[PDB]
């Protein structure tokens, strides 16, 4: 065998990435042996060469990589090289092209076989569905090769565009929401389908001191992990009653323990059942998704629907990693969205100029505070934005705050204050 | 003419199954059929049948055919891929329903599952989200998809099914990056380095910002030497976590025997019942064993059996540790805290464990 | 000869009541009688009543004198203060603790009282524990003995009587190196600055180490002015924390119009039920109004009376807090949530978090 | 009125401290106009003029002090100086003395009467019981009284030694313990004697970087403040089963509420109450002492009996107030308290050695890290120290811990590792 390490992995019941890798080899290579235009048949096989000998030095064999792009764009296309170059000259140059998913990823059947024409012709023939942040990976072309795949991809009956990489707006991505979801707050893919179109300029072409991530969520479930994976977390929410249909509750209660399963985990005690009425305290009620999630026949989210938005969501680096933080307990989610695009540009705006290079908005906010990112977005502190009022008295005042005072005057008289 | 641009995605309603496109944002109630199978039920009266299969992420265009030629006679043309790279299909006629299962599982070998019914209360275990390892990624500590490959043969029958007291997410990342849900997953595997970086001055000199290096150390032991014209490093304060690499190709700490993951747990996303958790390092380091990574899969089931072994109905991992408390949670799991487990980690700043990171609250 | 150094304190031991060094750690249990009333039942059966009253903390050597006369009148001789400063004599015959009660009231004007008692769950208020203020400190935002007198005047009838579901403690720090547990108390009055120093150059430089001064800012807000040999500041990042006059007589930041205190709130210490907790600012400022601190009076007040009428038994500040939320206590004690409550204190470290600060834990 | 603003309080039903500075000025007064030897007669008419001065100037007027001691001393005596110096001349200096307390601040009326008459001869007549650490504060003398008074505290009958102040080991306190109390786990009074007559040297003459602090807590109660006040919190516990007398629940449970009041109340649920036996899961139970505290004639601390040490405790400064943490889960206390001793000895070498001038304990070990400080103390790494797991993967391999590698070799040869 050429691949002996590899091959362990065609064993087992999961369905095998090394299957994935060689089927596209095989049937690349078949491919150019027809004489159809496929300017990479080797590119599948260079990669499962390489990572063989990956498997052997328990290492990666992928270097540094050179600043590549396609013409117009900045971003969306990031340069790969391999340090097996001379020995493996097939995947030398192996780029990836991030291409921007369709909202929710729902395709037909057409639209999928257009990107597969155009990646057989162009690239390796190796994709993922889906990169983390949601686009689809086209994973191993030339540099040659990627502004007409771009342009082919462009030309296509059903489209493509290129996602976001580098300091730029990434491809903002959504939960499946009011498509399959009953749950749904709001309309998920319409927002990220809007955000997408309305700031392609700023995801095509990165101005920003790094990178910034939107996420929808239809409601509290965080079926996308907006709030760990987003540095602008949209989350459905609601403000009045839990809709409750009595008789279906007691279609439930006739075989399910509501007690043990659903009344004694609510975090909060809101919500009682005594035999024949289920009752919901909604002051006390915080929208955790559980009652519903156990009863959705008979519970459903109040009318007066919108989004919570949580801010700072982003992996380690630098300064920790973090799961977003409420920065407007309520918005309304209503076309075309002025209040949450308002909200962002407030942001991006004070992010270029007091941003340093590779902080994200969340360093930023902890680095500048709570009250600046406040003003900037134009909101007021709100108690729901702490877990608890801060531990020490060390707080900073507003000038304006003070009674006027002879030390006062002094400041004013020494150019401090 | 020239080449046109700023033109964005598909619009996503033209791409929509008839019947999903009639009832959208009108719908009743969902059901969960079996394992894989959820019935939705519209304020109309229609149903369609969501089918959901596992998926390898890395994906042949054959195999997207493939998938293509199956969506047809099945599904109107129509399909979707979820957060977690699992591929669901959308069915109408319900006789036609489990014939579907077998041509996927005899074309392209993904089989049906990643279900769970939080009605009932059983849940199933769904694929793993994770980014490249060794097949693109040039930061890598571990290797995303071999791992993954490993784990869920290990872990197969629990997602064909739900034989779980609660919801379990787990998630990989390859370096300390983090690309993925890994930082907020029920379980997590994170690839990390033990061992300082050797710089090469060589190439520090032609390539490499010199003072963003220096200054993308989170621990400060880089020091920007002047002389000679290079960056020395204190290796008291390095903490092996290979961000200097991401910035300059000139500071390899790549030790392949040393190279190995964490393995963090207790993490979650979903407000219900308890509020969102970062995950917690309970295993410092197990090596890289291509193929199989015995030692990182035992593990991760030994710790996955204990939890699963206790837990109440929908009592998730961090809601376990409620409360059991992390002393009996290591007895029951065998697992040893060592001093690699007390958080030292000195940026981070106190206030954020202060900040409602999270949607619940009252109005 | 020499004069006698490193002689220590008096052994406690040559200072016990006979009854009391008789039965040390021999006690069967206590009895909270009635408010100021505790009985103590030994194992050889000797019965002693321990009677509490509240003091001014600042004494009169001639009320040191008077409460020995009263001590060998109904004591024999001995007596202790607490830990929170209250004063407290031993009476063997239950006949005549009225006798000393009356007398007490009668010769130094101190309540009997302080006391609670979990058993049937009724709790008095103690004393506030207080540092120096204007008394004796040369850095207090505000005064202690003044803010306590006039508060105790207020909430007294609280000190005589078990009028409480839960314990509550009040504590008073005149600024914010905060002598005393005060940081740790259900209700915390702490004394502010909200001006920034004004850098006296000739002072500094006679006067102060510059570089341990500019490295006893929590917010780096000093540097070092090399030329003019002196210390400047960016008010910019003063926080008004008053650290470098501690350290630099050049440094002062005193204005007696916006110096003030802060109020805070859910500090508890004990483990029962719960676990300790430090303070949290719930009204960011309050003006000094010598003598009677009307403004600072009324919302200690307010936030005692508003815990109190909705408190189950038991239930601290802190335990309502947990029950209720923070939505809630800002309505229920009509306060304003304001930035000023949002934590921005950057240098603690997020770890501590991590750290069990209890002692709560199981074997 | 020459005090109108301190008048106002002495109305109010509380004790009020402005009746004790003027009864002090009026019997000082007259006790030096009676020919007694009295150094400092107008001292505390002194102190009633600059306060209220202070009230009408809402600010102190008591500036930075000279530094000031007793002869073989460097600690235990704080210089203070009004800047109302040439107006009110009497408090111009105006110095406290701590006086080291007896272990629970027992007292009998002879050791009283003796501090009363050397402090009427030396001071101002003003005391303070007690300082927040614990020690009687002698509230205003002169420099060149305090020798000769510090003289006549030693030859008393029952003769005071001087506390601590500066950077020193302050003066350890203790709660009543088993003095008075049924829930104490160790003689808290007989281990703060013996700390304090230890590190008498430590006490008397500051060497250390900054200041240490020491209390004795009988039991979790923690009725001296232990974890919040002290650097180093000695906290009572025990390793066995709760005592139970079953009768004595029986009696309580006639009119006592034990399923509202006590089941319902324990943070483990580790007690059950079924109307006839009480019944105490150990092994979930964690020493919080409610249920005992509750039910004193019927539940006790288990037999094997000591202490959990708790580290860090300390105010705000520099880098945050601090409740202690887990240093120590469970250590033995017995006299001579060898094994109390080695741990703090350890500590302060370390802490001599690696510590930053005016840096606490608690600072050091955030600094250093929680592993150099449990070699220190020759202590291994336990659970029970955290509250949770670290959520980040950045940690310090040892040397000794990595597998021999090339790279390995590499670090060895270039002179790092
Ligand atoms: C298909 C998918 C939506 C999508 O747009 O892709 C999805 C769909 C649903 N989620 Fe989810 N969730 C999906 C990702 C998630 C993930 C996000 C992730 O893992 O990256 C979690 C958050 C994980 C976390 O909390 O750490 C998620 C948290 C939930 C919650 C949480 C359950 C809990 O006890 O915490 C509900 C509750 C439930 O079980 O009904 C939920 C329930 C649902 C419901 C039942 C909503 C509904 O009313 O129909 C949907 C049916 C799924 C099912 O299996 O019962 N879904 N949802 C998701 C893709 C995952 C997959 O292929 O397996
Ligand atoms: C006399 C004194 C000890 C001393 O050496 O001076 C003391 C003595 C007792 N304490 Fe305490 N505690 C004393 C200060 C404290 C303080 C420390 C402080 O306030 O600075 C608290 C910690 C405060 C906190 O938690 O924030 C304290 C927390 C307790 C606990 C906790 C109650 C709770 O629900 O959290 C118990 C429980 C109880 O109520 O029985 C307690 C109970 C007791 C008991 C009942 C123990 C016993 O078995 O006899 C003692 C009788 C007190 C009573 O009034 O019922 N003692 N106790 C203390 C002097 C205070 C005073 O004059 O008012
Ligand atoms: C006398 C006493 C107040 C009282 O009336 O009770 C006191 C008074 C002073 N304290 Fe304190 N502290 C007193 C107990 C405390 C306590 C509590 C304790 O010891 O139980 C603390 C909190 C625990 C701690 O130390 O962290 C305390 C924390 C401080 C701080 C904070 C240092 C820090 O690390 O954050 C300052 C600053 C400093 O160290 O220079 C300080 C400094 C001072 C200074 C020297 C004022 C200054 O800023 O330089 C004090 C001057 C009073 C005077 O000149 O008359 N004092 N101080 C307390 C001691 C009497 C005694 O010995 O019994
Ligand atoms: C190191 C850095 C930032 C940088 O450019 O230096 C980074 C770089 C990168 C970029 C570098 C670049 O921008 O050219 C690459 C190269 C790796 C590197 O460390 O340099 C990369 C591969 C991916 C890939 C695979 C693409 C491929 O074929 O390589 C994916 C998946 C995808 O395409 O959607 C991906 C999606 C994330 N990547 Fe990524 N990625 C980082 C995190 C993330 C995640 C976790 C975002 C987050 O912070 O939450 C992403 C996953 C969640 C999400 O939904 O966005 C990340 C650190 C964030 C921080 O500030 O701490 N990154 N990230
Ligand atoms: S986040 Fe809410 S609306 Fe979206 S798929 Fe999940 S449960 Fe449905
Ligand atoms: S949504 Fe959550 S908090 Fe609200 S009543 Fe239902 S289970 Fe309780
Ligand atoms: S950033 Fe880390 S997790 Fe993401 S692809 Fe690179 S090595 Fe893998
Ligand atoms: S590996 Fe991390 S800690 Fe070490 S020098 Fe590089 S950036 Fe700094
Ligand atoms: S709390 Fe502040 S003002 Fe009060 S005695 Fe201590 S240091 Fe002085
Ligand atoms: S008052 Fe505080 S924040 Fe301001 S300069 Fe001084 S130490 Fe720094
Ligand atoms: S700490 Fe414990 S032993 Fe000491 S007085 Fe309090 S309850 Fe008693
Ligand atoms: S000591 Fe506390 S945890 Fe243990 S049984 Fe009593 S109340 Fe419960």
């Amino acid at each position: 065998s050429e691949t002996p390490l590899l091959d362990e992995l065609e064993k087992g019941p999961w369905p095998s990435f090394v299957k994935e890798i060689k089927k596209t080899a095989e049937l690349m290579e078949k491919a150019a042996a027809e004489g159809k235009d496929v300017k990479m048949p080797k590119g599948a096989r260079g990669l499962l060469k390489q990572l063989e000998i990956s498997y052997k030095d328990k290492k990666t064999h992928w270097k540094h990589g050179g600043i590549v792009s396609v013409v117009g764009y900045g971003g969306g296309v990031i340069g790969r090289y391999s340090d097996l170059g001379e020995q493996i000259p097939e995947v030398e140059h192996f780029h990836t092209m991030r291409i921007n998913q369709p909202s929710g990823w729902f395709y037909s059947t057409k639209a999928l076989r257009g990107l597969c024409d155009v990646w057989e012709k162009w690239g390796s023939g190796l994709t993922n569905f889906h990169g983390s942040t949601g686009d689809i990976i086209f994973l191993g072309t030339r540099s040659e090769y990627l502004q007409p795949c771009f342009e082919d991809l462009g030309n296509l009956e059903i489209p493509f565009d290129i996602g976001g990489s580098g300091s730029d707006l990434r491809t903002p991505s959504a939960c499946m929401g009011p498509a399959l979801c009953e749950f749904a707050c709001y309309d998920t893919l319409e927002l990220c389908y809007d955000l997408t179109m309305t700031y392609q300029d700023e995801l095509h072409r990165p101005m920003w001191p790094y990178k910034f991530k939107i996420k929808c969520a239809g409601c509290p479930n965080d079926c996308v992990a907006s709030k760990a994976r987003s540095d602008f977390a949209i989350i459905g929410t609601w403000k009045d009653d839990i809709k409750v249909d009595q008789e279906a509750v007691k279609e439930y209660a006739s075989w399910m323990d509501i007690e043990n399963e659903v009344v004694k985990l609510c975090p909060t005690g809101a919500i009682k059942w005594d035999g024949k009425e289920l009752t919901i305290d909604n002051r006390e009620c915080v929208r955790c998704m559980h009652c519903i999630n156990k009863m959705p026949k008979a519970l459903k989210p109040g009318d007066e629907r919108g989004a919570t938005i949580l801010i700072g969501g982003k992996a380690p680096f630098v300064e920790g990693a973090v799961i977003g933080w409420v920065a407007v307990p309520f918005v309304e989610v209503e076309k075309p969205y002025d209040e949450i695009k308002e909200i962002l540009e407030a942001i991006w705006d004070w992010w270029d100029e007091e941003g340093k290079f590779r902080e994200r908005i969340g360093e930023l906010i902890w680095r500048k505070g709570m009250r600046e990112f406040l003003k900037v977005i134009g909101r007021e502190a709100d108690v729901r934005m702490v877990k608890a009022p801060r531990n020490n008295p060390f707080m900073f005042f507003e000038k304006d705050e003070l009674k006027p005072s002879a030390y006062t005057e002094e400041l004013k008289k020494r150019g401090m204050w | 003419e020239g080449v046109k641009t700023d033109f964005g995605p598909p619009y996503f309603r033209d791409l929509l199954h008839p019947v999903i496109a009639k009832n959208y944002g009108k719908w009743k109630y969902h059901e969960v059929v079996k394992p894989g199978v959820i019935k939705r039920v519209a304020e109309s009266g229609d149903v369609i049948y969501v089918v959901r299969f596992g998926t390898p992420r890395l994906l042949s265009i054959y195999t997207v055919r493939e998938l293509c030629d199956i969506a047809d006679k099945y599904s109107d043309g129509y399909l979707r891929w979820t957060s977690r790279n699992n591929v669901e299909f959308f069915v109408t006629d319900e006789s036609k329903i489990d014939d579907l299962i077998n041509e996927v599982q005899e074309r392209v070998g993904f089989p049906c599952g990643g279900t769970w019914d939080a009605v009932k209360g059983e849940y199933g275990l769904s694929n793993i989200v994770h980014t490249q390892g060794w097949i693109h990624c040039h930061t890598p500590a571990i290797d995303a998809s071999g791992i993954v490959k490993a784990v869920m043969d290990e872990l197969y029958e629990y997602f064909t099914d739900h034989k779980l007291p609660a919801m379990c997410r787990i998630s990989l990342a390859c370096c300390a990056n983090m690309c993925g849900a890994v930082h907020a997953s029920d379980i997590a595997i994170v690839g990390i380095h033990r061992t300082p970086p050797i710089p090469n001055d060589e190439a520090i000199r032609k390539t490499c910002e010199i003072p963003s290096t220096v200054a993308a150390c989170p621990t400060g032991a880089l020091k920007p030497d002047m002389k000679n014209k290079t960056i020395k490093v204190d290796v008291e304060k390095c903490m092996y976590c290979g961000n200097c690499y991401t910035m300059c190709p000139g500071m390899p700490l790549f030790d392949p025997e040393n190279d190995g993951a964490a393995i963090m747990v207790g993490g979650k996303l979903s407000e219900a019942r308890r509020m969102p958790e970062l995950s917690k390092v309970v295993v410092p380091w197990v090596p890289n064993e291509p193929p199989r990574w015995p030692t990182l899969v035992k593990y991760v089931k030994q710790i996955l059996e204990a939890w699963a072994a206790n837990a109440n109905k929908h009592e998730r991992l961090i809601e376990w540790v409620d409360r059991i408390g992390w002393e009996r949670f290591f007895e029951l799991t065998g697992l040893e805290f060592t001093q690699h487990l007390i958080d030292d980690y000195r940026i981070t700043p106190y206030f954020y464990s202060e900040f409602r990171a999270s949607t619940q609250f009252k109005w």
